[PDB]
């Protein structure tokens, strides 16, 4: 079936990671 | 303890955030709004097809999610601000499906939300946050 927390948290995960790279000091 | 009072902290600023998001009428929270925000918009486009068919009919079926979620999210033992933004921009996704569907509504028991959200930054993000600048200093100096 289908998993959300999967599909979900790797789209978080993904956007969290780019976010912190996006922004700095 | 100090735990206390950063766990009270992070409560506000989870607690912030959903009002933020419902519209219901300080700098760290402000900074961390436009950006969950941002963040949010993002991932709820994202994830439509996800999203659309993922039942949040209780505060507690939102935590069961909100729960693994988070295990997922960060299971490669990578913790970073960046990812800790999006525990504030799923958050705000949950008390939308939430009152979507919620059938007698009460948001006074949103505090609920904001609470195993806080629960979760404090006790699995909330020794880094403190190795990193804490949310005055490491924060909003990168976010703002």
């Amino acid at each position: 079936d289908m998993r959300p927390e999967i599909w979900i948290a790797q789209e978080l995960r993904r956007i969290g990671d780019e976010f912190n790279a996006y922004y700095a000091r | 303890s100090m735990t206390d009072c950063e766990f009270g902290y992070i409560y506000r600023l989870a607690q912030d955030y959903l009002q933020c998001v419902l519209q219901i009428p300080s700098k760290t929270s402000r900074v961390l709004q436009n950006v969950a925000f941002s963040v949010q918009k993002e991932v709820e486009k994202n994830l439509k097809s996800c999203l659309d068919n993922v039942n949040v009919v209780s505060v507690d079926t939102a935590r069961t999610l909100f729960n693994q979620v988070m295990e997922k999210e960060f299971e490669d033992g990578i913790i970073n601000w960046g990812r800790i933004v999006t525990i504030f921009a799923f958050e705000g996704i949950l008390i939308k499906k939430l009152l979507r569907q919620q059938i007698a509504p009460d948001v006074d028991t949103y505090k609920e939300i904001s609470y195993f959200v806080a629960e979760f930054i404090m006790n699995n993000t909330g020794e880094w946050i403190r190795q990193n600048g804490g949310w005055e200093n490491g924060f909003v100096k990168k976010f703002e």
